[PDB]
């Protein structure tokens, strides 16, 4: 039954990159292999130690370049589906993600060993989900079922969350219990531990990591209790684009129509336009931030989740 | 310095809480010659 | 236009028939799109204005006053309670300050855009005046007015719906108050859509600073050039008025240098940034 | 010249310090309604 | 949904470290240990501490030293820390062996684990 | 986002949104030619028209090849 597809375009693209400065040997006439011969070539293997075992990168303990790789992947997926004779189906499937890492470094004065400093990453993410589930709700600026879906989902995310953190062997520590009692007014965490009463310690309605999964389950109409809480996803929903020329068949060659298509277009992404590593996220002990939430590996400033349906119809018939 | 956004108003820093609110912006400092154009300024919807 | 025993919009004033006029005070003030007069050279402030007391409608010879400009940074708090009033944030279902702060509701949200939206209710909720209350609850606050129908003094009467000459049908222009509505056929027409709001630069943020120069002239029955800031006079003889009457007039140049402040209001000392412009009248017995 | 007649443009100002800004004269230092006791009324326009 | 149990798993590993180096350590009620090997002449949960702590495994791999005194909150700090530093004053030394759930949880970090029992040894130098 | 003038009738500057290549505009403004003859660039596309006069001015906006005319309002 799976025969109807006719087509599948595969597109992938992977580029890649990387900047070692400090590296001290020279190159020859016709060229040079001296840190590998797939370096050369756009290996992108680690050559870090490598060439700092090896005695060539700079002994300077005070450098101040930057050891730098970036990595773009993307996918663009295509296919094509006959279900009928007459009604034409093109699904896509796109994702894009770009990664740019850096970082400084030092060599050991003995041993030459690679000492990494303060490493950090950003880059860009982009896929193509489906959010149909939640798109002809009424939504005003008085009512709004995926505005109330994501209030509401923020509680279950952070339990999850604290189950996932907590590790169901002890009861979650949560604001309103004897070990947390609400402080006095005087206390400046009042108002936050007042917000958030049955919420997990580290989880409140603010942390990322409670509202960014909780705001894609509300607006892609997926169930809180179930729905994956990391930041990227993996396989892209397709988007679809349906034409039928097919009313015309039955009765319409003589029913005052010499001409009919339908058509229906849905794209719909899901966008984080700059991701970074958080600094913050290390191994001291300090491990929340002045919201009483804990400090995320992956932190970002907007996320954007666009629908379109261009056309949600089309309705062109010539009489 | 005592400025010091993440000690603010803990055991002797020179803010106290009302720094975070528009209205006790100038109220939120401890020391006494504060002025809305030297020492700070304030805005209400600043873009990034 | 302006009424020195009049009470003014917001005024509380228990014993006001009875306080001599010209104690008061009538003021207006306005942003500056360009705030640096040190690269613009801005050399003075120049108005060609109607003296009042050679007309046919001339006010009487012992009205005398003065009319005070003010240039620099001049607290756009008008109703000074620390708080930003703006109207579009005012309802029965919006979080209001907890208490009152002295005047009127204040909405305790943020700001994002100085907008109505187009709901006659909402507007009819909304556009409330700077006091923040409709007319039936501000006597609670305006005690001292609480029996009158506008015990604030700030409701706002269109031109065309007045009554009386053209100077009494914009007497209620500039109220506060209703000068919203939403349809243009309302009997009370706008004369505008945006929110009163005690922001004037529309930089969202409410300055409290009183740094300004203070100028000043007089409004004399005598003014003659080369004194009170007075560059030149034109006399004009015989005006042919709608009645078939004539009249005379005499036009008035005043150029008050800005580079010599007549008095400083708190600490400014150069013109790199002037961002407001106040122009008040006082010392007026009578309406000017 | 920055032509600053336009009617609409202007608002209904603060209550003004005249001296200096120790000087109460309009109750301008006040933080009561007695900020606005010597507010007189004043209509700012052009006529129609 | 993946959560996984490690009290019991953290506190045999306490113990078993307990025996095989000679240290007697005192317990909470909430799975803590601590053993406070001097004092000197309490900070509550507002309080800015000053540490010269280190933390290692149970191998005695360090996975986070800081021999310069390093100021914190005390609000923001690992339950085990908000629950042993309370237990001496100034200039006091402690050494904690926080387990899994009282650390960086079930799921860890960067160089840590999850699971992992840390051992701590605090040198609360500062209650400023 | 093809060429824009954004405040037409304006009391204050102009923002001139346009292409990459910069532009060479110019004001006359009522009678014969009082050029003004600023130099936006691609990103700061801001005019000054705030001082000289209120009226129907001709502007002739030069992307390169891409001369387009009209008319601004001062107010």
């Amino acid at each position: 039954v799976l025969t109807s597809i006719k087509n599948v375009q595969i597109n992938y693209t992977k580029n890649s990159g990387t900047v070692l400065p400090g590296y001290t040997p020279s190159v020859g006439f016709l060229g040079t292999s001296k840190p590998s011969l797939g370096f050369v070539f756009g290996s992108q293997d680690d050559v870090r130690y490598e060439a700092a075992k090896r005695g060539w990168l700079t002994t300077y303990q005070d450098f101040n370049q930057s050891f730098t790789q970036v990595s773009n992947k993307l996918l663009k997926v295509t296919a094509n589906i006959d279900l009928l004779p007459d009604l034409k189906v093109d699904l896509s499937m796109d994702r894009s993600y770009s990664e740019n890492t850096s970082e400084q470094y030092s060599v050991d004065p003995s041993t030459n060993e690679y000492k990494p400093l303060s490493p950090y990453t950003y880059g860009m993410f982009s896929i193509s989900t489906v959010m149909i589930k939640t798109a002809f709700s009424p939504s005003d600026e008085t009512q709004s079922a995926a505005f109330d879906d994501f209030r509401s989902n923020r509680l279950i995310i952070a339990n999850r969350l604290a189950e996932g953190h907590y590790g169901s062997g002890v009861a979650i520590p949560r604001y309103g219990d004897a070990n947390n009692p609400i402080p006095a007014e005087t206390d400046p965490n009042y108002a936050v531990y007042t917000a958030n009463q049955g919420y997990p310690i580290g989880y409140t309605k603010s942390n990322q990591a409670v509202l960014l999964p909780a705001f894609l389950a509300a607006y892609t109409g997926s169930d809180a209790s179930s729905s994956s809480t990391n930041i990227f996803r993996s396989f892209p929903i397709p988007n679809w684009s349906i034409k039928y020329n097919g009313l015309m068949r039955y009765k319409y060659f003589k029913d005052k129509f010499k001409r009919f298509s339908l058509q229906h277009n849905y794209r719909a992404s899901y966008t984080i336009n700059q991701f970074r590593s958080n600094f913050d996220y290390n191994s001291s002990p300090k491990v929340q931030d002045v919201n009483t939430n804990f400090y995320n590996e992956i932190i970002m400033s907007n996320v954007n989740l666009v629908e379109q349906f261009s056309p949600l119809i089309r309705m062109d018939f010539e009489l | 310095n005592k400025y010091d956004p993440a000690t603010i108003g803990q055991a002797g820093s020179f803010l106290n809480s009302n720094i975070r609110e528009i209205v006790t912006a100038k109220s939120g400092f401890n020391n006494t010659n504060v002025s809305e154009a030297t020492d700070y300024s304030v805005l209400e919807n600043a873009r990034k | 236009t302006y009424y020195p025993g009049e009470r003014g919009p917001y005024n509380n004033n228990p014993s006001f028939g009875a306080s001599n006029p010209s104690a008061n005070f009538g003021g207006i003030m306005r942003a500056l799109n360009s705030t640096n007069f040190e690269q613009g050279n801005v050399e003075y402030i120049q108005f060609w204005v109607l003296d009042p007391y050679v007309g046919n409608g001339e006010s009487p010879a012992t009205n005398a006053g003065k009319i005070y400009f003010n240039l620099g940074e001049i607290s756009e708090d008008v109703l000074k309670d620390g708080r930003k009033q703006y109207e579009n944030g005012l309802g029965p279902d919006q979080v209001m300050v907890n208490p009152q702060p002295l005047w009127g509701d204040v909405p305790a949200s943020q700001s994002l855009i100085y907008a109505f939206d187009t709901n006659p209710d909402n507007r009819k909720n909304q556009d409330v005046g700077l006091d923040g209350l409709p007319s039936s609850r501000e006597g609670s606050i305006y005690t001292n007015y609480a029996g009158e129908a506008d015990p604030a003094g700030d409701d706002y009467t269109y031109y065309l719906n007045a009554d009386g000459g053209v100077l009494e049908r914009y007497k209620n222009y500039n109220g506060t108050e209703g000068n919203s509505a939403v349809s243009i056929n309302d009997p009370n027409r706008g004369s505008t859509t945006l929110p009163d709001v005690e922001d004037i630069n529309r930089d969202n943020t409410m300055s409290t600073i009183n740094a300004y120069y203070e100028y000043s002239i007089d409004v004399k029955p005598g003014m003659q050039v080369g004194e009170n800031y007075i560059t030149d006079i034109r006399e004009v003889t015989n005006v042919d008025l709608p009645n078939g009457g004539t009249t005379n007039a005499r036009w008035i140049q005043f150029k008050i240098p800005v580079s010599q402040p007549q008095n400083t209001i708190g600490n400014i000392t150069d013109f790199r940034s002037i961002r407001f412009m106040r122009m008040f009248m006082t010392g007026f017995n009578s309406q000017m | 010249t920055i032509d600053m007649r336009s009617a609409y443009a202007w608002s209904l100002a603060s209550t003004p310090f005249i001296t200096s800004i120790n000087d109460n004269t309009f109750n301008a230092n006040s933080n009561t309604l007695e900020y606005g006791f010597k507010r007189a009324k004043l209509s700012w326009y052009t006529i129609d | 949904d993946e959560v996984k149990d490690y009290t019991a798993e953290n506190e045999k590993e306490i113990v078993d470290y307990l025996a095989q180096n000679n240290l007697t350590a005192q317990r909470t009620n909430s799975g803590l240990y601590y053993i406070i090997t001097k004092e000197g002449s309490h900070p509550t949960l507002n309080s800015n501490i000053t540490v010269i702590y280190k933390g290692y495994f149970t191998n005695g791999k360090v996975f986070d030293e800081s021999t310069e005194g390093v100021s914190y909150s005390l609000r923001t700090l690992i339950p085990g820390w908000k629950e042993g530093i309370p237990l001496l004053k100034s200039g006091g030394e402690i050494q904690l062996f926080v387990p899994a759930h009282l650390g960086y949880g079930s799921n860890g970090n960067k160089t840590v684990p999850g699971g992992a029992v840390l051992i701590f040894e605090i040198t609360l130098v500062s209650v400023n | 986002s093809d060429f824009l003038v954004y405040p037409n009738p304006t009391k204050s500057n102009i923002s001139f949104l346009f292409d990459n290549e910069t532009a060479s505009v110019s004001i006359y403004s009522l009678l014969g030619q009082k050029l003004i003859e600023k130099q936006i660039t691609n990103q700061n596309p801001v005019l000054s028209v705030e001082g000289l006069t209120n009226g129907l001015y001709f502007y002739t906006f030069d992307a390169g090849s891409l001369h387009k005319t009209g008319k601004i309002i001062k107010q």
